C-alpha cells in the first residue's frame, strides 16, 4: 500500500509524492530533491506542530493520506 | 470553550500566540517561516 501526501513551501509551490508508512521524514524529502531541487541535509518537514526529522518515521507522526506539510531551509554557510 | 486544533497555542520559538479557532495548517504554517528564521533546531 503507497500513500501519497503534500509538501508546500514559503515560495508557494505545492509538491506531491508519494511516502510509505515505513518511510522516514528523509525519505520525504529524497525524492522531492529530483523535484524542487533542494538537498533534503537542508530542507526540513513540519507537521502537527512538530519538527519531523528523520529521527522518525512517517507512522510516527500519524502522517496518513493528503497530509499538509511544510518546506523549511534551513542553510549552513549560505 | 471549543478553541484547538493544533500542537500549540503560542509559537515557541518567537513566543508569538497564534490566533484563536486556528487549524494545524495556521500553527504550521507559522512554525515552517519561524523556523526557518530560527537558528537552532530543537524539537517542541
Ligand atoms: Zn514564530
Amino acid at each position: 500500500s503507497h500513500m501519497q501526501i503534500f509538501v508546500k513551501t514559503l515560495t508557494g509551490k505545492t509538491i506531491t509524492l508519494e511516502v510509505e508508512p515505513s518511510d522516514t521524514i528523509e525519505n520525504v524529502k529524497a525524492k522531492i530533491q529530483d523535484k524542487e531541487g533542494i538537498p533534503p541535509d537542508q530542507q526540513r518537514l513540519i507537521f502537527a506542530g512538530k519538527q519531523l526529522e528523520d529521527g522518525r518515521t512517517l507512522s510516527d507522526y500519524n502522517i496518513q493520506k493528503e497530509s499538509t506539510l511544510h518546506l523549511v531551509l534551513r542553510l549552513r554557510g549560505g | 470553550s471549543h478553541m484547538g486544533a493544533a500542537a500549540l497555542r503560542s509559537c515557541p520559538m518567537c513566543q508569538k500566540e497564534f490566533a484563536p479557532r486556528l487549524t494545524q495548517l495556521d500553527v504550521d504554517s507559522h512554525l515552517a517561516q519561524c523556523l526557518a528564521e530560527s537558528t537552532e533546531d530543537v524539537t517542541w
